[PDB]
DNA sequence: ATCAATATCCACCTGCAGATTCTACCAAAAGTGTATTTGGAAACTGCTCCATCAAAAGGCATGTTCAGCTGAACCAGCTGAACATGCCTTTTGATGGAGCAGTTTCCAAATACACTTTTGGTAGAATCTGCAGGTGGATATTGAT
DNA sequence: ATCAATATCCACCTGCAGATTCTACCAAAAGTGTATTTGGAAACTGCTCAACCAAAAGGCATGTTCAGCTGGTTCAGCTGAACATGCCTTTTGATGGAGCAGTTTCCAAATACACTTTTGGTAGAATCTGCAGGTGGATATTGAT
């Protein structure tokens, strides 16, 4: 019979494995594809340097991992382990991100 | 004989206030308050446009400067108002040299 | 030696282009500024002045007062998505709050 | 592919991120959520970098341009140059 | 016997009152030598003009009604009606005061 | 006897800001920290306060300096001037 | 026409005091700028980049790398509680997160 | 024969990470971001500056306008000996004149 | 507490991908001497600030009571972590030509500056009226029945 | 439903503190004219970007299993919300000198600004070496028992 290891175990080995190292997690053509069609809806036909969408990774990678800092700190609050969708809004509305 | 002189904007905005609604006051409170939000407006456009010229290795600043830094500080109907405004004033100014 | 014309009534604004142009030269924003700039920020200045006074004037007709205190102010800022977004991290002085209640606290309906 | 959009930032990418912040275990619901918050998120910073761009009569977005426009929202970004 | 309110009604007719006005909540005087305590620990025999003392109170006051509104979310937020200084702790965190 | 003067700050006026934020029933222990977190505020607004002073020249402290205090942590005044 | 001496060496410093001397009068500061304010303020830039690349050179240590990368910059600052609250809202690229697990979920 | 000229900082950050660790070297995106640091510090400071001498209606920025913003922008222990490094490095420079 | 099955370290080799050093030259640092503003020392002065009383009253410090509240088990779904298998978008390597970011040069138009000259702005004095308090009455709510 | 003790809305009145207007002095806003410099626009070029096929390969989709997570239910302290009571801290004139924030005027002193003379910093080319990548074993981490 395979081996099993419990629900929860190999979740912390990848947060060891993903806090160690520094590389981007996000794949770089569905970013760049997402910049574009974006960019569009305001101007035409623009294009974009490798090193700006390569910024906006990187600021967008920092902006999420604050919030899931904030969001799983509210939901530890609530006496949860998990993080739900009321959470993210609660954070997103007392940094004043308010969408 | 000793008097300073210390400015404001409260005769415009009462000028404003008049034009808008004819029958109605202010308090000198919430002139104050008027003129702290025009300061503090003129501080937030100038300083960004000052950056703009900086970054654009450009001396002078143009109501160009301004409108971008408008449409970057305000958000939607009201840049679009504003510079609408803007352009028209200043369309008014050059013709009537 | 024409007649004295100012620059306000040229641009058929309130606002005194002229002064806010001594302004400009005057902090060290740049070295030298254009004849529009002051022009169009007169005018930006003004438009936002008035729509704070149109929604402060109404509130003051909602309270029944003719005159305009700084609650108006504040109510006129934060019933405004957009002028709120602009001054979200501004204090009003005497501005207060909005009536706000979170829904859940208040009584009781079955009662 | 899907959307054509921001589908394209899969699920596992997603739980990547919230594995770098801490996060042990994730709902369902949390992966579109966060797409419309990225999403906005993206919207105002490639806004305001359209913006110098345009001011610049360039076509070209550089790196200089996002800079600047992640400083303005207190999101100071530092290694791509300034 | 006396006429006796249930726990709340009373509580919610002080938020609304308070709500509908602005004057200010805190007393003039202890918060002048609060204030004058706190600045000697700087710089000895200054001197504080009224409307700086003003200032400060409505600056203090709407800093911690912002507090208390955040709070009393993260209170909700965990099934509760009552605040905690976790609730307090969890909102200062958030907002990056970190003291 | 008084009572390190902090305390002047009363549990009244905490219910009553309590109040204004919409607060319906409070703890015993949040008064005190509330109290710390005020002080911790009003130190770090103080402090430059000061510091504008000394730059000045001058022994009496302005309600600009408060102002432009309060400016640099992000939490505008109007209503007092500039 | 005396030999040629610089600021720098002058006032016991390595970085530039002419070159900040001229970014002050470039970049619309003050009319006019005091011959001390580049010399106190390139002694400040000084301090701040030897104590980064101080506790950075630590965390390389650490690490057993002889070559600092930016991972050892983040772990610096967000290990200094004055750095951090002078970068508390900064992303340094390539600089990842403190390895911070909150305590409660960890196993039994 | 064209060629620009863009400068950085990255020769003196070299000669001070000698200075403190001699035996260790630096990436280039890690001199890029100590160069980039270097210019956001140097952009706050002279901003700062610049607004007290305007409130105090004064046109010369001195040392003790750079020192009044460094206690300003910067806490503590990190001010205090920043500070004592900018009044050791203006006394050498007054002296051996 | 020990075996089983993975995970990740402890340690080494290699060579190569950036990282350090060498050579050149020119653009900025620095020196010299003139011209120009500015910080500070001292005199004037009257506006505002700390300290004291004084009498009162309105908030608050203490004490008493009980009603919803808080935490705490128990448990019935239930849905969300892990793996297999397998299919495929993404990635790495090429290719290469097209557009334009960036540099250089020139000149009408834009704009600073010095002198002059009228006048809109602002401070203090003189109205004047809108709302802070006060009185009475009339609904409109809580809560025991 | 009933119904009695408080709270709040609303009509009306009153008068005085602050809003509004009037009248004066002048620092600042326009007008002329002249000197400065700079932004638009055209030419060029080679650095960078969009498209784009081939393959390989590591990542994602779907489906299955089942483990423990979460919200509904309920229950015994509990403790924090309202009142009553007395009291003592805070409010609001009034005084009333002390000191210092302006304000001006003078004058050494710090610093722009034109010109001249080097030389430190950076762009390209020539060496260099620390760790990315790969691998071989040696222990650390949990699941079932």
């Amino acid at each position: 019979k395979p081996h099993r290891y419990r629900p929860g175990t190999v979740a912390l080995r990848e947060i060891r494995r993903y806090q160690k190292s520094t590389e981007l997690l996000i794949r770089k053509l569905p970013f760049q594809r997402l910049v574009r069609e974006i960019a569009q809806d305001f101007k035409t036909d623009l294009r974009f340097q490798s090193s700006a969408v390569m910024a906006l990774q990187e600021a967008c990678e920092a902006y999420l991992v604050g919030l899931f800092e904030d969001t799983n700190l509210c939901a530890i609050h609530a006496k949860r382990v998990t993080i739900m969708p009321k959470d993210i809004q609660l954070a997103r509305r007392i940094r004043g991100e308010r969408a | 004989r000793k008097r300073s002189r210390k400015e404001s904007y409260s005769i415009y905005v009462y000028k404003v206030l008049k034009q808008v609604h004819p029958d109605t006051g202010i308090s000198s409170k919430a002139m104050g308050i008027m003129n702290s939000f025009v300061n503090d407006i003129f501080e937030r456009i100038a300083g960004e446009a000052s950056r703009l010229a900086h970054y654009n290795k450009r001396s002078t600043i143009t109501s160009r400067e301004i409108q971008t830094a408008v449409r970057l500080l305000l958000p939607g109907e009201l840049a679009k108002h504003a510079v609408s405004e803007g352009t028209k004033a200043v369309t008014k100014y050059t013709s009537a040299k | 030696r024409a007649k004295a014309k100012t620059r306000s009534s040229r641009a058929g604004l309130q606002f005194p282009v002229g002064r806010v142009h001594r302004l400009l030269r005057k902090g060290n924003y740049s070295e030298r500024v254009g004849a529009g700039a002051p022009v169009y920020l007169a005018a930006v200045l003004e438009y936002l002045t008035a729509e704070i006074l149109e929604l402060a004037g109404n509130a003051a007709r909602d309270n029944k007062k003719t005159r305009i205190i700084p609650r108006h102010l504040q109510l006129a800022i934060r019933n405004d998505e957009e002028l709120n977004k602009l001054l979200g991290r501004v204090t009003i002085a005497q501005g207060g709050v909005l009536p706000n209640i979170q829904a859940v606290l208040l009584p009781k309906k079955t009662e | 592919v899907l959307r054509d959009n921001i589908q394209g930032i899969t699920k596992p990418a997603i739980r990547r991120l919230a594995r770098r912040g801490g996060v042990k275990r994730i709902s369902g619901l949390i992966y579109e959520e966060t797409r419309g918050v990225l999403k906005v998120f993206l919207e105002n910073v490639i806004r305001d970098a359209v913006t110098y761009t345009e001011h610049a009569k360039r076509k070209t977005v550089t790196a200089m341009d996002v800079v600047y426009a992640l400083k303005r929202q207190g999101r100071t970004l530092y290694g791509f140059g300034g």
